[PDB]
């Protein structure tokens, strides 16, 4: 694994241009490599024994798996040394996704709704990255709009591997109660009270379904109530549906495939990828250009 | 709001209501 003592000072190799993100822990800046001018994202996090396992897990995931074109590509890691009365800071340096998150995009779109063709394109890109991780026995465990990013060219990249899981076998399971309630699968929530319950990669597929709804309706199901309430109604409520009858029958059938509550009747990542909403799609390059154009207009 | 982390912690991070 990664050893935080071997990391060097970033000196004046990168300059922080502006703040672009604040998620769960630390802050992300637009970074600029001062010699070449190359842009990168720089996630800055105070080093602390309390946060160090989460920081190492994200760094190892990125080192091993971000070569895939749907994961933001890892460049390196530094540590800014600070005087004795001030915590040291880890700089995690990766590919800059210049257009922000999917959540960002939904916020700045009129009516907080994406065109279905953009939803289909984004979902397929998410599914491809997920497919890469699941083949490598990784569960992401935090799929949601905030952690799906867009490049300046409307390419899609997953980020945020802090709470992801590395399994040993294909069949291997996990039972850690973790995530954001609105996006959590029922079988993940079941690990709160049931010590014998477990889940696997299929939980990422549920979260993907909630993310498609988030893109279609501007928020996940149940976001009108506090997260405690939602945690206890997700297992009891019937699986969420799209409310508007105007979406295509394809998209409705896809949401139905993602959101099977009984996870052993939920299709695996590979069957879901052949779903006509994902498979029967116009050219990647054509849809991408339209989305790139809308991102630029609304900027 | 919020998100569930390890060890009985939460943080601001997707929600509230
Ligand atoms: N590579 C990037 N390019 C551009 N913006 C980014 C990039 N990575 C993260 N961000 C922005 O910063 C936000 C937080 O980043 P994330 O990597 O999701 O931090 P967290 O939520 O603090 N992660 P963790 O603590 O590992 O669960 C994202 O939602 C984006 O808005
Ligand atoms: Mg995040």
């Amino acid at each position: 694994e990664i050893d935080l003592s071997a990391l060097r000072d970033p000196a004046g190799i990168f300059e922080l241009v502006e703040l672009v993100g604040n998620g769960t822990y630390g802050q992300v800046y637009k970074g600029r490599h001062v010699k070449t001018g190359q842009l990168a994202a720089i996630k800055v996090m105070d080093v602390t024994g309390d946060e160090e396992e989460e920081i190492k897990q994200e760094i190892n995931m990125l080192k091993k798996y971000s070569h895939h074109r749907n994961i933001a590509t890892y460049y390196g890691a530094f540590i800014k040394k600070n005087p004795p009365g001030m915590d040291d800071q880890l700089w995690l340096v990766m590919e800059f996704c210049g257009a922000g998150s999917v959540t960002d995009l939904i916020k700045n779109t009129k009516g907080n709704t994406l065109k279905e063709e953009w939803i289909a394109y984004i979902c397929r890109e998410i599914l491809r990255g997920l497919s890469h991780l699941h083949q490598h026995k990784v569960i992401h465990r935090d799929i949601k709009g905030q952690n799906v990013l867009l490049t300046e060219n409307a390419e899609v990249k997953l980020v945020d591997f802090g709470v992801s899981a590395q399994l040993d076998r294909t069949v291997g399971r996990r039972n850690t109660f973790i995530g954001t309630p609105y996006w959590m699968a029922p079988e993940v929530i079941a690990c709160d009270e049931n010590p014998d319950a477990t889940y696997d990669f299929k939980s990422d597929l549920w979260s993907l379904g909630i993310t498609a709804i988030e893109m279609a309706e501007g928020a996940p199901p149940l976001c009108d109530m506090h997260p405690m309430r939602a945690l206890f109604l997700i297992p009891r409520n019937p699986a969420p549906r799209l409310k508007s009858k105007k979406w295509s029958k394809k998209f409705q059938s896809f949401i139905e495939s993602c959101l099977v509550k009984n996870h052993s009747q939920r299709p695996a990542t590979e069957q879901l990828m052949k779903h006509p909403f994902i498979r029967d799609q116009p050219n990647e390059r054509q849809v991408r250009i339209q989305l790139k154009d809308h991102i630029d207009r609304t900027k | 709001s919020w998100t569930i982390r390890t060890r009985g912690r939460i943080a601001t991070c997707s929600c509230s209501c």
